[PDB]
């Protein structure tokens, strides 16, 4: 049954997230090959693992510059969290370090690219395709809150897609383990709950807001609630009027308004019923949600492939040196990464 | 149309996360 793996995947999770593992390479056991994606929160770098010669995804953050944005805490939840976790659609850390300058996360390497790519250039995505990954993303928020952590980033930009064309959940900089209600003001505009927007305490219902909105992007093309500056996005999201596309069918409107609800009481996710008010769903109808978990669901879409450790999937971003400091940077400040 | 909405905004391109 469901209860029972989540109860071993919870024991699996509690030790590795009691005794974090640390220090399990070094940056000279790994060619750096490119820069998959970059920005004021780090970057990420495809890397050759020379012993193996397997492909990973590093994570490379700044410390100094982790310290000026104030996520000295969140950075620290990231690669706990990330080391202990373990599921079809979350990519681990399969290594972790730090030098003088850098943080360090490696992990399993997705070359389909981001959702956010193909979604923008195909334009929108059919009713099965969105639904197809909305399954995965259901799944993997059972789990993430069935251990206590709260994802707080859904978004296509963090959604990668592997070689057989399903997803991986990335970008952990805003997770968190947390029992009862938090307060951080943290997200993408497009993607935040009234309840973060107007400062409230808030919980794992978050998250599932951002799937009603990730649904709808997906399957509209754009997000529920756009304009030029994200002030204006804020007045629409809690102003409480989602306008819905004539081509979304009677069931995804439903959904979504169950999803995309202010009212807590009522929000999907969170009720009494848990997730399975979603997963039981009239639109969820034809998901195999143990052949979702499987992988044996045949991908709607599947992404061009010429090889291992092809690029082309990604876009091509300037690509700055990976540089180490003499003196030791923040060392106080990351001793537990 | 919301779509040419969308297009001619300056929010097509890749979203960054807000914080305080
Ligand atoms: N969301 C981006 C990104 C942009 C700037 C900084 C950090 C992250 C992104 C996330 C993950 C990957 C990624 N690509 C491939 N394989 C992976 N495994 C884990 N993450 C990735 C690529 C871009």
């Amino acid at each position: 049954s469901v209860k029972e793996f989540l109860a071993k995947a919870k024991e699996d999770f509690l030790k590795k997230w009691e005794n974090p593992a640390q220090n399990t390479a070094h940056l000279d056991q790994f060619e750096r090959i490119k820069t998959l994606g970059t920005g004021s929160f780090g970057r990420v770098m495809l890397v050759k693992h020379m012993e193996t010669g397997n492909h990973y995804a590093m994570k490379i953050l700044d410390k100094q510059k982790v310290v000026k944005l104030k996520q000295i805490e969140h950075t620290l939840n990231e690669k706990r969290i990330l080391q202990a976790v373990n599921f079809p659609f979350l990519t681990k850390l399969e290594f972790s370090f730090k030098d003088n300058s850098n943080l360090y996360m490696v992990m399993e390497y997705a070359p389909g690219g981001e959702m956010f790519s193909h979604l923008r250039r195909i334009g929108r995505f059919s009713e099965p395709h969105a639904r197809f990954y909305a399954a995965q993303i259901v799944l993997t928020f059972e789990y993430l809150h069935s251990l206590d952590l709260i994802y707080r980033d859904l978004k296509p930009e963090n959604l990668m897609i592997d070689q057989q064309g399903y997803i991986k959940v990335t970008d952990f900089g805003f997770a968190k383990r947390v029992k009862g209600r938090t307060w951080t003001l943290c997200g993408t505009p497009e993607y935040l709950a009234p309840e973060i927007i107007l400062s409230k305490g808030y919980n794992k219902a978050v998250d599932w807001w951002a799937l009603g909105v990730l649904i709808y992007e997906m399957a509209a093309g754009y997000p529920p609630f756009f304009a030029d500056q994200p002030i204006q996005i804020y007045e629409k999201i809690v102003s409480g009027k989602v306008r819905f596309p004539s081509h979304f069918s009677s069931d995804l409107k439903d959904l979504l308004r169950n999803l995309l609800q202010v009212d807590l009481t009522k929000r999907f996710g969170n009720l009494k019923n848990g997730v399975n008010d979603i997963k039981n769903h009239k639109w969820f109808a034809t998901t195999d949600w143990i052949a979702i978990y499987q992988r044996k669901v045949e991908a709607p879409f599947i992404p061009k492939f010429k090889g291992p450790g092809d690029t082309s999937n990604f876009d091509d971003y300037e690509e700055e040196e990976i540089r180490v400091s003499i003196n030791e940077k923040c060392g106080k400040e990351f001793s537990e990464f | 149309t919301t779509y040419a909405d969308f297009i001619a905004s300056g929010r097509t391109g890749r979203r960054n996360a807000i914080h305080d």
